[PDB]
């Protein structure tokens, strides 16, 4: 025979392991396959797709109310209307998007986010929005002329109703992690705010109050590393009729 | 390392790298063109 | 220059120097640079074919060694009367390579490291005497490590939801099994760990120093997967980790003084000589007393 | 199958083993590569840095006072002025070293090493000196006219600081022994040792004291052999905060 | 032997026998000559 | 995997096997070899060597007096002056000589073997001797005329003072036993006996009794088979000093 | 089978069958010829 | 793999995919047409 | 499969099919032929 010798870890069950092993139903055809739409071959391929961000997540907001922003005309200039915190592992308006969710699934994460709004008032309704991020280190901005220090996009309603703030990827590691520290240096992206540019001006008969709604997705230059399992779902107890399989 | 006669009976197969995002970011019948307005 | 070096250099026989203007054995230590006095040039040499060779100090041969980093003994029994603090059949730990200093001395003699880690544990166990001093034989039970890196969530019992690992990687293993051995590989998020951090971990003012966050590994849970016997085992688990495709940058000073925290370099060093503060080697007479001078 | 059969071994844990073992992380990316100043591949680069010597070990000199030896002018003529125990292994001035630190994570040493001298004294300072290698046999020489009969080297000071005595490697052996016998014909070294060659001259107005600063590196012609745990440093108790991990 | 698809699950790797020590030894602008005298 | 099954055996450890096992220090480099004289490479070159046969082995005789035996002037013809026992296995003349002590590490044995006597009498002394080789079969000869029968050298006393006699490879079977049945037709060799041919004859002046030294070595037809340990040494305790090892 | 990376660990080396038995049984300047008187 | 020196000691054989159902389904000396009466 | 170094190690040798039964059955100087009598 072979003269063999068993190294550690021998016997092991490795959850992560890649072997072959023994078919249970020798000579079985499996159905052929058949063309089905939507093939996902890779999970960056969802994170690309747009999802809304739950901005406004206060309590005074049910359901989907927690999806839309509410903006209306202010009489005093450069006011500050919302900001929104851009870390994926605490629990904020990120969270519950297509990125945020796959991205939970792993521990280090880098490249480009977009952020996309759209304006949801009636046709009459105008106005101009700057929308900033300041890469961190300092607090939020709470004023025009701080936050449009960082970059931004001047925004113009009109006929196309979205307007792309890209969030670039500026880093000083290679990845950032989903640590729970939010202030850690090797996690924090800082921020985006909102301003008014000039003012949400409306005719009479228009509503004095008009809605954005934000979108979040990441661009080509995404990945994620580290499985890891989410924390977004859990269970204390065996789930009901789960026992009844057993019977 | 497969010396099972049953082809299902192999190890993971982590060598498709194809990806098409378009069929989930832009399933449009009229491809958008960079900067030019999509209205 | 760089160049390949597989054994000790050889030395070429000399004659007599008598030479104006050329003075090898004189040196400037001023430019910070070390002597280049040959032995040539200092003596008069025989010719030397060295065949001695370097491989064994090999920065990877030297590194590449199975190092204890980790033991944790717990109590394998009914908790259910345990206190708070106690290791109700299962453990957490925060992983790093500071506990144990025969690895950390070695590790910390380079600024910067990368490498590729090789997990091993070895578990044993042992009947517990207290007040059930009699021995019936030790169980061959089965353990599971789940390593739960940054941001998720750690199990907080024995029987916690949280072992189902549904994507964080878990070994199973017996201790009638050869010690359980896993790769690790370089995670990092940048290329290379910092072993000595000169910052805060943190925007603001209250972050921990030296330690980089770039480098934060995560939590290695192990648990007893069998439910507690009539009576009750201590189960003791040792990790080990041996560095592998090694690279290393800048090395250091070596530390002299004892260390006293796994989260800092603070020093005390010994009552007295050697490596005490004052003085890290052991002290003699005189600067003229030869300690184990030969007498006959 | 394939007939086996275990050998004497099998099973076996070995903390110098060297098997692949099986990934824990599948498919993970790890950070690219970025090119980083002072890479060293091998330690015997390390040891052929110099490093100094605490040749004052004594209980009088406090701190970096061990790390210099003071000379002042004499009236005597051919006085020694210091000896240098070659001793590695042991607790000696060349223990706190680079070449010592390294070379005590092994047990067999070759090759020659050497001691630059660098004369601190005022540019007025005159004098010269003779630095004496004796091979073991007998007694550290204690008289100039005997230890001249060894390897040494004349020492003028001036305009270049500093002066290199080589040891040559001198062994009947190609290896010694870092052995806690000192006196054993596989350990010892010999002697360094050094005298007056005329005296300390400076004027009135220099400090009638001047020091001198040894360093040792081991030139590239040295080699260790048979890895061991250093006895520079080891733990009677736990680290503190190690048992925090835990918790 | 090794039969697994990451490559950094391979065994240790104890082939790089290049060096540089005139990093540490001789990081001068200027190179020293053998004999000169270095001032 | 592969698929395997463990053979009888598999788990054994044989004191002869003859596998690659774990090196317990990687990287080692062992000391370069070095040419010394007297390399052995097989030990069938050492029975080749002359050694002497304790012939003398009575209790009259002490020390080195057991390796000689001492012939002197006899008034009758054709005496027998001694003979010599050929089982190697049993204490014999022929136990504590090189062929001898290193057969007795084995347990088979063929081949020729020759002995060599030297006369150490006065140049003066003079003398013929008859030294002959019996098969097995008969008794050990006790008269010359029945000795000289089988193979023998009749040997004169002269300026060659050493004579050969051979005792050629002469068996039934490919080889012999060290087996402690001296009497086997599988183990006994025969015997050799010595004669006076005519007398020892020497002047007034010359030792009345003169010596000779016999020894013995096997003929490159010799071999050895089936290792065994030697039966010539053993312990009943430890040796002193050997628990020493432990503290 | 030695798929070791250090050669001292492989198996016994059983052959080396040279041989030179006049290292001990002739070691004299002079060789001496059959047949013929040594002295 | 099969290291047995007898060929009985072999692995299943699940390749031999000849069939003939005209044996049990049609063992009649007159084969029958398609859509021609049988009788 | 025999990776020991000594042959009388390896396996039985079932593969000698020769005879000569005539050695037994037929021991005689002069052949007998088909159907001449023997004596
Ligand atoms: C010890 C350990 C155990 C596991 C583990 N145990 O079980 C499992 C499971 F679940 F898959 F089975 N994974 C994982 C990772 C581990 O450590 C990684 C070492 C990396 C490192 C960084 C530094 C550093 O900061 N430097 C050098 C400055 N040093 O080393």
């Amino acid at each position: 025979g072979v003269p063999t010798y068993l190294l550690p870890g021998s016997g092991q069950f490795l959850t992560t392991d890649d072997h072959s092993s023994a078919p249970a139903l020798p000579c079985f055809n499996p159905t052929p396959e058949m063309h089905i739409p939507g093939q996902v071959r890779n999970m960056l391929e969802v994170v690309q797709v747009e999802s809304m961000m739950e901005i406004n997540n206060t309590e005074s907001a049910v359901g989907m109310e927690r999806l839309k922003v509410d903006i209306s005309a202010l009489t005093d200039v450069d006011q500050l209307l919302f900001n929104i915190p851009l870390d994926i592992q605490l629990d904020g308006p990120l969270r519950n998007t297509l990125v945020g969710n796959i991205s939970r699934y792993y521990t280090h994460w880098s490249g480009s986010l977009e952020m996309t709004f759209m304006f949801c008032g009636s046709f009459m309704a105008a106005g101009k929005l700057i929308l900033c991020y300041t890469p961190p280190g300092g607090s939020c901005p709470t004023t025009r002329e701080t936050a449009m220090l960082g970059t931004h996009i001047v925004w113009d309603f009109g006929l196309q109703s979205s307007v792309t703030l890209i969030i670039p990827w500026i880093s000083g590691s290679h990845y950032r992690m989903f640590n729970n520290d939010a202030k850690s240096t090797n996690a924090n992206v800082g921020y985006v705010t909102c301003f008014m540019q000039t003012n949400l001006i409306v005719p009479s008969e228009s509503s004095d109050t008009c809605s954005l709604i934000g979108f979040i997705a990441a661009k080509d230059d995404f990945s994620l590393r580290l499985m890891r399992d989410s924390p977004d779902i859990g269970q204390l107890d065996h789930l009901h009729a789960a026992e009844a399989a057993y019977q | 390392i497969n010396f099972y006669k049953d082809s299902y009976a192999a190890s993971a197969s982590k060598q498709d790298f194809s990806q098409d995002p378009s069929k989930f970011t832009e399933p449009v019948v009229e491809g958008l063109k960079a900067g030019a307005p999509v209205l | 220059i760089e160049s390949i070096i597989k054994t000790a250099t050889d030395t070429v026989k000399s004659e007599i120097n008598a030479e104006l203007g050329v003075v090898p054995s004189l040196n400037a230590v001023e430019t910070g640079a070390t002597s280049n006095t040959e032995p040539e040039e200092a003596i008069q040499t025989r010719t030397v074919i060295n065949q001695h060779g370097v491989s064994e100090t090999l920065v990877e041969n030297f590194l590449s060694r199975a190092a204890l980093v980790s033991k944790r003994s717990f109590e394998y029994k009914d908790h259910t009367s345990s206190t708070a603090r106690a290791d109700k059949n299962f453990f957490k730990w925060t992983i790093n390579t500071r506990s144990f200093v025969q690895l950390r001395r070695k590790l910390e003699l380079f600024t910067y490291l990368r490498f590729d880690a090789e997990i091993t544990i070895l578990t044993t166990v042992a009947v517990n005497g207290s007040g059930n001093n009699t021995y019936v034989g030790l169980p061959d039970l089965t353990l599971q490590a789940m390593f739960v890196p940054t941001g998720a969530l750690t199990p907080e019992k024995q029987d916690s939801f949280h072992w189902q690992s549904g994507s964080n990687a878990s070994v199973f293993f017996k201790i009638s099994d050869p010690p359980a051995r896993i790769t690790i590989p370089f995670m990092c998020i940048n290329s290379a760990y910092s072993v000595f951090y000169d910052g805060f971990a943190g925007f603001e003012k209250n972050g921990l120093y030296g330690i980089n966050p770039a480098d934060t590994i995560g939590n290695l849970c192990v648990r007893i997967v069998n439910e507690h016997q009539p009576v009750g085992f201590t189960v003791t688990v040792r990790v080990y980790m041996k560095p592998k495709h090694i690279k290393a940058w800048a090395p250091r000073p070596p530390r002299t003084l004892p260390y006293m925290s796994i989260a800092n370099a603070n020093y005390k060093g010994k009552e007295r000589a050697p490596n005490a503060l004052s003085a890290i080697i052991g002290n003699r007479d005189s600067v003229k007393t030869m300690p184990h001078n030969i007498v006959n």
